[PDB]
């Protein structure tokens, strides 16, 4: 319900829904509520940064209703300026989580030796609070859930050829850190 | 009879009539491969036509069927089309015989003027992707009778598949040639041909939305 | 001149209606039956610059082409075109050599086609130990070889025959005798099967017990009997029968379960046993040593093979009988 | 009761052979009786329907696979009426 | 496209339009639309032209779209939203050959992903039985062959090497990429090299093959090699090589 079908998103299972043929229109309430929640899509101050995330992991489950919550968060995909800030949008998308990462990722082989090896002496590390401790933990709980449900999401990610996030982990787990993000 | 060295057609029955008594598929298949090839040296082309539906090899028909397309080009004639006429549903096992029986199939509905049934059976055949490079030529030739029609019957849906096809064959005949250039002598002016002729498709494109349109008044 | 000094190879078609010589002349003649009798000059022309060694042909069923081989490293392949045909008149039939398989150093010692129940391939040995397997995947073009295969023998190749296939689950195999005559190697003749599960052939067999210098091998038309009897003329004559037990389903081709028997064991030639042939059926057999006498045998009530007839090419053949016993 | 199969009738295939081959084929089964299994029978037939040809067959891949589902219903409904025999002899 | 390819090249090419300005149901609000939401817009104070090959790039989108959408409904939504090298990936699961070998003409890209999928598909197909055939049949009708279209007699994987020779022997690049990630990947899997490559790779060249044998512990047959290197100095086998300069010692 919270996924209306004004969004365009299209299977092999969806060709008796109007996203195969032109317009449908929900009823007015679950119309506003879906709607408001597009909107939070790209409006978001950072205190509330986690429980909206526990929307996300709650409408990550089902396939269906992923492959809408990855649809949305395409939507929050792409290049932007408000899904970019963690106040006023949501610092949170596949742009968004994906530079993060790697950003991360060529600090600590900075701070780390190169591939092939897991540790050498080189600049410290980058500094963790427990708020991106908690921001990751959960924003990874969110994508386990999402990629499980829609293989379609999976694919998409494995095929990202501008962030093969295969060597990127390959990277991270060479790290040596807290192990839990390992 | 594998060390005989037949050179008599009318033993080589009897022979026949011999395995056919005990069901011996394979002999017949070696002895009427080889007796058509006789046949083909001979340029006998209808016997060793025969001895290869008797082998039930599709593969040598469509190499003969290949003899047929091409000197089809050369003179311009249905050759053995009596034999062609009437096969049965042996076709749906040789493509380039089901080519050639959907042509003189077409050559028929449309000197009768059954447009409409012309136009199936040429969809069809084109997303069947039939015959060789040297052919789609002759497929891509088809289409000018219905680019001729002044009154129309079909569908704005149907025009719409039909022109798909023409520029999908269109773009899979530029690349047949080379993937990623053309080599074919014939090309350039037929080239020429096609801007002329899609000219016209559009024309009647305009024609025939208007008429839809107004068909719905 | 030609074919009149000697005669290198003789080759006939199959069913039996033509025949051809080849000889030391580097040219080649090409003789016809006429089935109302004679036989008859057809046509001669040169094919190679060396002594021509073989020539062997293609199935009438793949037209009348014929390979020949030489002290040339190289091998070719003639075609007879028809110069008209389709009624009256016929063009002269002409012979195109398709190509010529380079490939040797050494000297070309054998050509064999394939049977064709699988395809038709073509088999060439060289005196370098390798032998060459070309299959036509063009069903078209007569010019066409692609070499699916090649076995380096370590052994000088000198004979190598096709093993019949008439079975649902039989792939095929090739037996190779080698004119090596060391008296330190033991086992001239290796077998080489297509272990179909590797998809190529690996080794089958390899036999002992021989060390002379190999001319001739023979093996028998498979027909239904799983067991196989081959035929052996080097300087001795002799005959061994092979039952396959079983073979393991992965590694057929690799290992073979063969009960191998020196069955028939004749050396009373006296001189080098050139060849064995056998019948149609191979199940008379004629050998020929190198003193210009041929054998002929019969196996008897008890399978035991037995010189049933002496022809001397130096002497005047042992007469005609039809009154024993 | 004195029930009879219907007869088969293969146009792909000559039903003497088929029968030959049937006869070579058939295993002493768990039940006391020498019946070749449906599944070594399904893929025996579709490994020699594709040892000839296949040039345009491809699109009446359809129609084999019914006719061998329809032969295997044929050989099921053979067993079906077999069974009840032995125990109608018991009973 | 057919409008602008029948001009002369003069006119080839065609502004792209301004973005928005659109709405249903006339005499509304001026805007309407039912794919909204957005971060962004594309310049539209510096205009751009589009010519035959954007539009050649957008057609090959398009009818990849629609490909994806015919052999499998869900694929469009996606479609909307793949680049080149995703609906490679895509294609690569999906088994339409013919239609990357146009689409890296189209795009210029990596055959060699390609390969590695039809090689690995192929790798199941050696190693499979009749099942694994019976679909593979299904896609290989769409290919087509020379030496004879279909034939159920063969098992799959032997035209599936045949075909992976066939696009060999009409996709050529100067860089045997090709040639290394198929042999790669055979070694990976276990296989030992086919005669065929060897010949035909060999008579292409034979010094990377070396450092081949050296890097998958191809030790004996590396040995080989070099007996037939030094016996071609000897004489000559530099075409067997690929090598072309004329041998007679060392």
């Amino acid at each position: 319900e919270y996924w209306c079908p004004t969004e365009p998103l299209q299977s092999t299972s969806l060709m008796g829904s109007f996203l195969g043929v032109a317009h449908q229109r929900p009823p007015q309430r679950q119309v506003l509520l879906s709607k408001f929640v597009r909107q939070m899509s790209d409006l978001l101050p950072a205190t509330l940064y986690l429980p909206y995330l526990k929307m996300l992991r709650g409408l990550a489950s089902g396939p269906q209703c992923a492959h809408y919550c990855f649809s949305l968060l395409k939507a929050n995909g792409g290049s932007s300026a408000e899904n970019l800030q963690a106040a006023g949008g949501s610092p949170v998308s596949w742009d968004h989580f994906f530079h993060s990462l790697m950003l991360y990722h060529e600090h600590l082989r900075r701070d780390l030796p190169n591939t092939d090896n897991i540790h050498q002496r080189h600049p410290p590390l980058r500094g963790i609070t427990q708020r991106e401790l908690d921001g990751l933990i959960a924003c990874l709980q969110l994508t386990c859930t999402i990629i499980d449900w829609s293989e379609s999401a999976r694919l998409a990610l494995c095929e990202h050829a501008q962030w093969m996030p295969v060597v990127v982990i390959l990277g991270l787990l060479q790290c040596s850190i807290p192990p839990l993000l390992k | 009879m594998e060390r005989i060295p037949l050179s008599t057609e009318k033993k080589a029955l009897k022979a026949l009539r011999i395995c056919e008594q005990r069901q011996m598929t394979e002999q017949v298949r070696s002895i009427c491969k080889t007796m058509a090839m006789q046949s083909l040296c001979n340029r006998r082309l209808g016997s060793a036509l025969s001895w290869s539906i008797r082998a039930k090899d599709a593969a040598f028909a469509t190499l003969i069927s290949d003899r047929f397309l091409k000197e089809y080009c050369e003179r311009g004639n249905f050759t053995d089309l009596d034999l062609i006429d009437n096969l049965g549903s042996a076709m749906l096992l040789s493509d380039r015989l089901t080519f050639l029986g959907k042509y003189r199939e077409f050559h028929r509905m449309y000197s009768q003027e059954q447009f409409s049934e012309a136009a199936s059976l040429l969809l069809s055949l084109m997303t069947a992707r039939i015959a060789p490079c040297s052919f789609w030529l002759t497929l891509l030739l088809d289409a000018l009778p219905l680019l001729e029609q002044k009154q129309v019957i079909f569908s704005a849906e149907q025009t719409y598949e039909l022109m798909r096809c023409l520029e999908d064959r269109m773009a899979a005949k530029l690349e047949s040639t080379s993937p990623d250039e053309i080599q074919k002598q014939d090309s350039s002016i037929d080239n020429t041909k096609v801007e002329m002729l899609r000219l016209a498709l559009a024309r009647n494109l305009a024609r025939a939305i208007v008429t839809e349109g107004a068909l719905q008044e | 001149a030609d074919h009149k000094d000697l005669i290198h190879d003789v080759s006939f078609d199959f069913h039996g209606r033509r025949m051809a010589t080849c000889s030391s002349d580097q040219s080649v003649k090409v003789w016809d039956k006429s089935e109302n009798g004679n036989w008859h000059c057809t046509a001669s022309w040169k094919t190679h610059s060396g002594s021509v060694w073989r020539v062997t042909w293609a199935h009438p069923e793949f037209g009348q082409v014929l390979a020949s081989c030489s002290f040339d490293r190289t091998a070719a392949v003639w075609e007879e075109i028809v110069g008209e045909s389709n009624d009256k008149l016929r063009g002269q039939s002409h012979w195109v050599k398709r190509t010529t398989l380079v490939d040797s150093r050494t000297s070309v010692t054998d050509v064999k086609f394939a049977p064709k129940h699988m395809g038709l391939m073509l088999a060439t040995c060289s005196a370098d130990g390798v032998v060459r397997i070309y299959e036509a995947p063009d069903v078209m073009n007569l010019s066409q070889w692609s070499l699916q295969h090649e076995i380096s023998c370590k052994l000088s190749c000198s004979c190598i025959s096709w093993n019949p296939s008439s079975s649902r689950a039989h792939s095929p195999m090739i037996a190779v005798g080698s004119d090596d005559s060391s008296p330190n190697i033991m086992g001239k003749v290796q077998i080489y099967e297509y272990n179909e599960n590797t998809r190529k052939y690996a080794k089958a067999e390899t036999l002992m017990s021989v060390s002379d210098p190999v001319h001739d091998i023979a093996f028998a038309p498979n027909l239904g009997r799983s067991f196989h009897i081959l035929a052996v003329a080097t300087k001795d004559v002799r005959i061994f029968t092979m039952k396959p037990l079983r073979k393991e389903l992965s590694s057929s081709g690799g290992v073979t379960k063969f009960e191998i028997h020196t069955v028939a064991q004749f050396d009373n030639h006296n001189s080098q046993v050139w060849r064995v042939s056998w019948n149609i059926t191979g199940t008379v057999l004629a050998s020929s040593g190198d003193d210009g006498t041929v054998r002929l045998w019969k196996a008897n009530y008890m399978d035991n093979w037995k010189c049933i007839g002496v022809l001397k090419g130096d002497g005047n053949p042992v007469g005609n009988s039809y009154q024993g016993f | 009761s004195n029930e009879i199969p219907e007869p088969l009738q293969l146009d792909f295939f000559d039903r003497s052979q088929i029968e030959q081959v049937i006869a070579n084929c058939e295993h002493k089964n768990r039940r006391g009786q020498t019946v070749c299994n449906v599944k070594l029978l399904h893929r025996v037939l579709v490994a020699e329907v594709n040892a000839l040809q296949g040039m345009a067959a491809i699109g009446q891949r359809p129609l084999l696979m019914e006719e061998i589902n329809t032969i295997l219903q044929y050989v099921v409904e053979r067993n079906k009426l077999l069974q009840c025999l032995h125990a109608k002899r018991h009973a | 496209l057919n409008c602008l390819r029948l001009i002369r090249p003069e006119y080839a090419w065609i502004v792209q339009p301004v973005s928005g300005a659109v709405y249903e149901r006339p005499g509304a609000s001026p805007k309407r639309n039912y794919d909204g939401e957005s971060s962004a817009v594309p310049s539209s104070s510096q205009i751009e032209i589009l010519e035959l090959r954007d539009l050649e790039k957008e057609y090959v989108l398009a009818q990849t779209r629609l490909t994806l959408a015919k052999h499998n409904p869900s694929t469009a939504a996606i479609a909307g939203s793949s680049a080149a090298e995703e609906m490679v990936a895509l294609l690569v699961q999906a088994g339409l050959f013919d239609t990357a070998i146009s689409l890296c003409q189209t795009f210029k890209l990596g055959l060699t992903s390609i390969f590695e999928g039809l090689a690995c598909k192929c790798i199941r197909l050696q190693q499979g039985g009749e099942a694994a055939q019976a679909e593979a049949w299904e896609w290989l009708a769409a290919n087509q062959l020379a030496t004879v279209i279909t034939t159920k007699e063969s098992s799959a994987t032997d035209e599936a090497w045949r075909l992976m020779i066939s696009y060999l022997d009409k996709y050529e690049s100067k860089n045997t990429l090709y040639h290394h990630c198929i042999i790669n990947k055979l070694l990976s899997h276990g296989v030992p090299l086919p005669n065929w490559l060897i010949n035909r790779y060999k008579a292409m060249d034979a010094a990377e093959l070396l450092r081949l044998y050296l890097k998958y512990d191809l030790l004996e047959e590396a040995a080989e090699l070099v007996l037939e290197y030094v016996d071609a100095l000897l004489g000559k086998g530099h075409q067997y090589f690929g090598i072309q300069a004329p041998l007679s010692a060392t």
